[PDB]
């Protein structure tokens, strides 16, 4: 069962590095929506000027 | 018969403590992820408000 | 070592579990901006438009 | 002897164990109480939302 126990750590492993690419993936679009939301939040602005 | 009896029950307890270690991680990896994954919501939730 | 093994589980959770707190967060940033890219877009071709 | 040494062992284990589950279950606690807290506050702003 040691094997298991070190197996389920080596399977995490493959699960991690599967969430970095999400991560990685969320990332780009988080930091792109970011500059999306803020020109929407300043142009929403600029129209009730 | 004393010691192996107690080194026999003593066994038996350690076999639980550890089955109650593996549930208790268990639980504990899927609790922390489901906190910090509750809690990286609520920061992100807060904005979304 | 199936212990000491099942520290490591624990502690590689931790990267998933880290992982996972970014993730929910930049993937709750794109449903944010994406709300408010496509709100205060519609809504500015009608003020702004 | 060799039975008490390996049974003395085993009571060392057991309380080895006991220390390691509570502050496993000390800690899963916490975060238990970290999940309900984030959740509450979590379903406040999805509803005013």
């Amino acid at each position: 069962q040691a094997k298991e126990n070190e197996k389920k750590l080596k399977s995490m492993e493959a699960e991690m590095i599967q969430l970095q690419e999400e991560l990685a993936a969320a990332e780009r679009a988080k930091r792109q929506a970011q500059q999306e939301r803020d020109e929407l939040a300043d142009e929403i602005a600029n129209s009730s000027g | 018969q004393h010691l192996q009896a107690e080194k026999k029950k003593m066994q038996q307890n350690i076999q639980e403590l550890e089955e109650q270690l593996e549930e208790e991680e268990s639980a504990r990896q899927k609790l922390q992820l489901e906190k910090v994954t509750t809690e990286a919501k609520l920061k992100k939730l807060e904005e979304e408000q």
